[PDB]
């Protein structure tokens, strides 16, 4: 009964909670850097014909 | 995919290799435009000074 009160299921719903807010924060954060219109750029105009006829 | 990709990436390249050989020919025609510059101010000097003898 000590332990319970200590660490309470609400408590642990709390922290569980919170683990998943920040999972979801760092994952959008970490795909928010790895956008690839950065390295892209500028894309085709012609909209890939040009590499279509390349390959 | 990853030809694509090769591809796509090498086109990049290539443009950038057009847009510095044309950088490099306007700087020859900056160059080229100094020289003649000197030229015509010797050919000018020249002639003014046939003309003041005649």
């Amino acid at each position: 009964g000590e332990k319970i009160k200590t660490v309470s299921p609400e408590r642990t719903e709390r922290v569980m909670d919170s683990v998943m807010e920040q999972r979801d924060q760092i994952e959008m954060m970490t795909e928010a850097l790895s956008d690839p219109s950065l390295s892209e750029g500028i894309l085709d105009f012609e909209d890939d014909a040009a590499i279509d006829e390349q390959l | 995919a990853g030809a694509r990709q090769a591809l796509k990436r090498r086109a990049v390249f290539m443009k950038r290799l057009n847009t510095v050989h044309n950088t490099a020919m306007n700087l020859q025609a900056q160059i080229d435009s100094i020289q003649t510059a000197t030229s015509t101010a010797e050919t000018v000097k020249a002639m003014e000074l046939g003309t003041k003898v005649v």
